[PDB]
């Protein structure tokens, strides 16, 4: 019932600069891919499966991202739709070309 | 968008999908992006909209 209050248009639109693929559980040591010593590193380590994307506004957010969109899905330079209020990837968009070469089909 | 930043927007209450074609010049409000009204295609013509006799 919530996801159809997010779900609304319009929507910023985004490509992914790297997914990052940070464990999210692999110790309570860290929280993060990176093993160190020591315990307690607070939120230093609360890194897991994140998308840093690069906005069509031409700025990079980083953000741990929405499990909804798989980081099965993301590669580097995807479309990926990104909510503008709270940057969250809100969806993946089917990779498009310019208008120009799509009149040529 | 001209500025550069692309949205993905909806559909008007005075168009329907057959109006927009793509390439299309299209209004979109200022207030919530979305496709209002389509507008004839092409900002181009101004050298060869001045040669019509």
């Amino acid at each position: 019932e919530k996801i159809k209050n997010n779900r609304q248009l319009p929507y910023l639109v985004a490509n992914v600069v790297e997914v990052m693929d940070m464990n999210e559980i692999e110790d309570k040591e860290n929280s993060e891919s990176t093993t160190q010593g020591g315990n307690v590193n607070l939120d230093n380590t609360a890194v897991g499966k994140a998308a840093v994307v690069k906005t069509s506004s031409r700025q990079t957010v980083f953000l741990p991202m929405v499990g909804l969109v798989d980081p099965d899905k993301l590669k580097p330079n995807d479309l990926v739709g990104v909510n503008k209020d709270s940057y969250l990837i809100l969806d993946t968009l089917p990779s498009e070309f310019d208008s120009r070469v799509k009149a040529m089909e | 968008l001209k500025q550069i930043a692309k949205f993905v927007v909806g559909l008007g209450e005075r168009v329907s999908p057959t109006d927009i074609e793509e390439g299309m010049r299209v209004g979109v409000d200022r207030s919530k992006y979305n496709i209002e009204l389509p507008l004839p295609p092409r900002i181009d013509p101004s050298v060869t909209m001045m040669t019509v006799e």
